[PDB]
């Protein structure tokens, strides 16, 4: 309804992990999946903030 | 004779002066809103111009009648013949 203004968030990583033991691969499977996308950003030559 | 002719110059001034006063303020009010609408939706400007001209015809209608009766009182005065 308001085409008069475009917020910067409408035109063109925070990582969650546990604080304790006994995790059945929970954190490892997440870091394994993250490294794939961080490596992809370096093939593109982009800098990364975490 | 002099009173009728003198009071017909005052009639012409009122017919055009009162018309000019209203028309100037009326377009200041109408035009101000045309700029407000054009700034909010710059893609609708073609449609807003035609809609403003529809209203402009209504706004000046009686002013144009008065300015035609004032150029008639000026050239070939209708009240001089009556006396």
């Amino acid at each position: 309804a308001n085409p008069e203004y475009r917020h910067p968030f409408m035109v063109e990583y925070i990582v969650v992990s546990s604080d304790r033991g006994l995790c059945g691969g929970l954190n490892i499977n997440l870091f394994k999946s993250l490294v794939k996308d961080m490596s992809g950003y370096r093939e593109q030559g982009a800098e990364i903030d975490l | 004779m002099e009173t009728v002719v003198g009071l017909t110059a005052i009639a012409v001034a009122l017919l055009i002066g009162l018309g000019a006063l209203g028309t100037a303020i009326g377009f200041g009010l109408l035009g101000g809103k045309f700029l407000e609408g054009a700034a909010r939706q710059p893609e609708m400007v073609p449609m807003l111009q035609v809609k403003m001209f529809i209203v402009a015809g209504l706004l000046d209608a009686v002013t144009m009648i008065g300015v035609g009766i004032a150029l008639f009182f000026t050239f070939a005065n209708p009240f001089v013949g009556q006396i």
